[PDB]
C-alpha cells in the first residue's frame, strides 16, 4: 500500500529554489504518471503539470515551466525544484497518480483518441509559506 | 434569395470515410487482376494509386 | 464557487458547472480537508476500486445529456467539496478543475 509523505520544507525563502518532494512507499515508480497538486488558499482546486514516466513533464502555461521535476529512482520521490518563488504561488502541495486512459468517439486510424488521466491517489498535503 | 451556409459542427468534429471490406475487394481485384493477364501477355498486374 | 444545499437524508444530483463541446469522460474527486481526496466516477461509467456504488454518472450516450454526480443522503464525507473534471474532445487537455461545489447540512 502507497504511504504517501511529502516532505515539507514549511517555510521557502521567496525568489529562492524548492524542494517540495512527495515520497512512495511499496509501488512501482513507473506504473503510473506522476502529477502534482497546488492548491492557493481561497482558490478552487488547482493542477500544476505532470510529469510522464518517460522523463517528460507537463507544464501549466501559466507557471511559465518555473517548475522543473525529475523523478528520484533511488528514492520513490518526486523531487520538485521551483524557482523565483513569491508568496502568492507558495501553498499546500499534494502528490497525485495520474491513470492514462484513452477515449475513442470515431476512427481511431484518422485520430480521434485525446487522453484522459484519473486521479487514483490523491496526496495527504504539506503547507508551505513564504518566509 | 437565401444563401445557405455551413455555420458549425454540434458534437464532436469527424472526418468523413467510405469503407471497404478487404476479403471482398482483395478478392474481386485478384479476379480483376487476372483478367488483366488475359489481356496483357500474362505480365505481372501492379495497381498503383 | 457557489455551493448547492442537498436535502437531508434524500440522494441529490448536481449538474456539472462547465459545458462539454463533444463527446465527455468527466472525471470526479471528492476533495477532503486536511486529508487525501477521493476519486469518485472515472469515464462517468464505472466506479473505482474501493468506492461504493453511492456514486454513479450518466452515460454518455446520445449528445444533449449533461454529466451528474450521485450521493448518498449527507454526511461528514459529503458535506466537503467535490470537483468536475470535462474532458471533451475539442477543448482538448483540462488544465484546470473548474468551479467547486459543496455540501452543507444543516438541523
Ligand atoms: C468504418 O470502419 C471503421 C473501422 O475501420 C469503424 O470505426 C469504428 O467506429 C466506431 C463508431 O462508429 C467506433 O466505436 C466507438 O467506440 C467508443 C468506445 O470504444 C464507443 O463509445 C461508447 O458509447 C457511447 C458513445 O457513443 C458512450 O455512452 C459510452 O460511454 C462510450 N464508451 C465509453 C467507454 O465511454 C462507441 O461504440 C463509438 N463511439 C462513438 C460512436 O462516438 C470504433 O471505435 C471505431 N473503430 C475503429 C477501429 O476505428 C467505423 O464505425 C466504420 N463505419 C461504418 C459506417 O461502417
Ligand atoms: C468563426 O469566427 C466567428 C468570429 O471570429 C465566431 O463567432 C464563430 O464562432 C467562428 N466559428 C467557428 C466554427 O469557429
Ligand atoms: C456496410 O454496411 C452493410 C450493411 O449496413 C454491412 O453488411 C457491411 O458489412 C458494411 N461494410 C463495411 C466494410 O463496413
Amino acid at each position: 500500500q502507497v504511504q504517501l509523505q511529502e516532505s515539507g520544507p514549511g517555510l521557502v525563502k521567496p525568489s529562492e529554489t524548492l524542494s517540495v518532494t512527495c515520497s512512495v512507499s511499496g509501488d512501482s515508480m513507473n506504473n503510473y504518471y506522476w502529477t502534482w497538486i497546488r492548491q492557493s488558499p481561497g482558490k478552487g482546486l488547482e493542477w500544476i503539470g505532470y510529469i510522464s514516466d518517460r522523463e517528460s513533464a507537463t507544464y501549466n502555461p501559466s507557471l511559465n515551466s518555473r517548475v522543473v521535476i525529475s523523478r528520484d529512482t533511488s528514492k520513490n520521490q518526486l523531487s520538485l525544484k521551483l524557482n523565483s518563488v513569491t508568496p502568492a504561488d507558495t501553498a499546500v502541495y499534494y502528490c497525485a497518480t495520474a491513470r492514462r486512459g484513452q477515449r475513442i468517439y470515431g476512427v481511431v486510424s484518422f485520430g480521434e483518441f485525446f487522453y484522459y488521466y484519473s486521479m487514483d491517489v490523491w496526496g495527504k498535503g504539506t503547507t508551505v509559506t513564504v518566509s | 434569395q437565401v444563401f445557405y451556409k455551413t455555420g458549425d459542427i454540434i458534437g464532436d468534429i469527424r472526418k468523413a470515410y467510405c469503407n471497404i471490406s478487404g476479403a471482398q475487394w482483395h478478392k474481386v481485384l485478384g479476379r480483376v487482376a487476372n483478367k488483366l493477364k488475359e489481356h496483357f501477355n500474362n505480365k505481372t498486374i501492379v495497381f498503383k494509386p | 464557487v457557489r455551493p448547492l444545499s442537498v436535502a437531508l437524508g434524500e440522494t441529490a444530483r448536481i449538474s456539472c458547472g462547465r459545458q462539454a463541446l463533444g463527446s465527455r469522460a468527466v472525471q470526479w474527486y471528492q476533495h477532503r480537508p486536511g486529508q487525501a481526496p477521493i476519486l469518485l466516477i472515472y469515464n462517468n461509467q464505472d466506479r473505482p476500486s474501493g468506492i461504493p456504488e453511492r456514486f454513479s454518472g450518466t452515460p454518455d450516450i446520445n449528445f444533449g445529456t449533461r454529466a451528474t454526480l450521485t450521493i448518498s443522503g449527507v454526511e461528514a464525507g459529503d458535506e466537503a467539496d467535490y470537483y468536475c473534471h470535462m474532458w471533451d474532445s475539442r477543448s482538448g487537455f483540462s488544465w484546470s478543475f473548474g468551479g467547486a461545489t459543496r455540501l452543507t447540512v444543516l438541523g
